């Protein structure tokens, strides 16, 4: 209740998407946010989380100083800015609110998701 | 004291060897309250032998409910007050209510934390800060669910860790012990442990022993 | 002289969702909690749902969180079952008790029990 992602797709490498996690609530602002990435049906794995002030930020160690995330409260939206996109970055990626602020590197600890985006990278 | 010109009275009033209680206002009451005998069952019409609405009937070793309230009736069909074993368990109830028991409540100098009558084991919040309601037999012979003797001291319970500074009560927020920082959340007393929290506005690692990592 | 009595019963289909009804009979209940127990066939009786008169306090039966709703009218000395995204497993007879006197409202030691009434889901 309620997450829209938008902005993945297919992209050659090397190259950069930005991903957009929009909510529908302006109580999505209360709560850190992050991105999961699973590769088909494995594991949802750990890509960066955001604190409710956007003052915060943690990262996975694959993905430190490629990806940036960030939010505009106003606009009650979280980011994905993607930069020197890997072919091993494709996956589908999740944003997800988490309530309780613990284990946010847990996705089972998470309470809402979005439907996921789906992101390609090529070889060109 | 006096009657009415159906009957009304004020308080517990026996009507040809039937029990009944009234409201200072005249008004019968229907509920469990206490008589001469201790705390009885003045039933709606129609709950035990075809008992007039606000007869105090038979009901004997169980439990009654109404609205969001337990009692226990032991086998003279009055509510249990105090200290009372149930299939084995220490339960307790109200003495001016016979209500059973909710939140902190300190009986004979001992301090507990009730839910439905029952003493809760764990790290709860009385007046005076979280403290630790042990099993039976942990320190100095205690009771299941007494507050107890705790000092100085890390706590391992569901999971959780917690910290007792000398006063035995739960330490909260940031803390330094033994050269490491913790963060023991206000809400719970708990650590926060085991991954990334979000503390105020800000995101920490902590260690699964609840150590945060500089 | 007092009955619990349902009502609402009858097919339904996966997905769908019907609403059962207690009426009481004999006595006011206004007081006392209310349940819904249910029997699948060759299964034997279990619990389903129940609730304090106020609605303050609900249980529910695991395999049925977030799909079904027990509700009641003290004025009309009622009982309701709303079940939502209805499963083939739901699929048994449904009886309303009332006046639990156990330690807990999960066993089966109610006061009254309904006749019960009959479910039945569909593919």
């Amino acid at each position: 209740v309620k997450l829209e992602e938008s902005g993945g797709g297919l992209v050659q490498a090397g190259g950069s998407l930005r991903l957009s996690c929009a909510a529908s609530e302006r109580t999505f602002s209360r709560y850190p946010v992050a991105w999961f990435r699973q590769a088909p049906g494995a594991e949802r794995e750990f890509v960066a989380v955001i604190s409710s002030t956007g003052t915060s930020t943690y990262y996975a160690d694959s993905v430190k100083g490629r990806f940036t995330i960030s939010r505009d409260n106003a606009k009650v939206t979280v980011y994905l800015q993607m930069n020197n996109l890997k072919r091993e970055d494709t996956a589908v990626y999740f944003c997800a609110v988490n309530s309780q602020r613990t284990r946010l590197q847990d996705p089972n600890e998470y309470d809402y998701w979005g439907q996921g985006t789906q992101v390609t990278v090529s070889s060109h | 004291y006096f009657n009415t010109n159906s009957i009304a009275s004020t308080g517990y009033t026996i009507i040809n060897d039937k029990h009944f209680y009234f409201n200072t206002d005249g008004i019968m009451q229907i509920g469990v309250f206490k008589g001469p005998d201790g705390f009885e069952y003045f039933a709606p019409a129609n709950t035990d032998a075809n008992n007039i609405e606000g007869q105090a009937i038979r009901y004997q070793n169980r439990f009654l409910y109404l609205h969001d309230n337990i009692y226990y009736f032991g086998n003279n069909s009055k509510a249990a007050t105090g200290w009372v074993t149930i299939d084995g368990r220490r339960y307790y109830f109200e003495p001016n209510t016979a209500i059973g028991a909710n939140g902190y409540k300190i009986i004979d100098n001992k301090n507990f934390y009730f839910r439905n009558g029952l003493p809760q084991i764990g790290v709860f919040k009385g007046p005076n800060g979280f403290e630790y309601f042990a099993p039976a037999n942990t320190d100095a012979n205690n009771i299941d669910g007494q507050a107890i003797r705790y000092q100085n001291r890390f706590l391992h319970l569901l999971g959780n860790i917690y910290y007792f500074g000398n006063n035995s009560k739960a330490v909260t927020g940031w803390q330094t012990i033994n050269g490491n920082m913790y963060y023991f959340m206000p809400d719970t007393a708990m650590a926060a442990a085991g991954g990334l929290f979000e503390i105020d506005g800000v995101i920490y690692f902590f260690g699964v022993d609840g150590v945060k990592a500089p | 002289q007092v009955q619990l009595v349902e009502s609402g019963g009858g097919l339904a289909q996966a997905g769908g969702s019907l609403r059962l009804s207690c009426a009481a009979s004999g006595r006011t209940f206004s007081m006392d909690p209310m349940a819904w127990f249910r029997q699948p066939p060759g299964k034997e009786r279990e619990f389903v749902a129940a609730g304090s008169s106020t609605g303050r306090t609900t249980y529910y039966a695991d395999s049925v969180k977030g799909r079904f709703t027990i509700s009641r009218d003290n004025a009309k000395n009622t009982v309701y079952l709303q079940m939502n995204s209805l499963k083939p497993e739901d699929t048994a007879v449904y009886y309303c008790a009332a006046a639990p006197y156990g330690a807990n409202w999960y066993r089966d030691e109610y006061a009254y029990w309904g006749q019960g009434t009959q479910v039945t889901v569909s593919s």
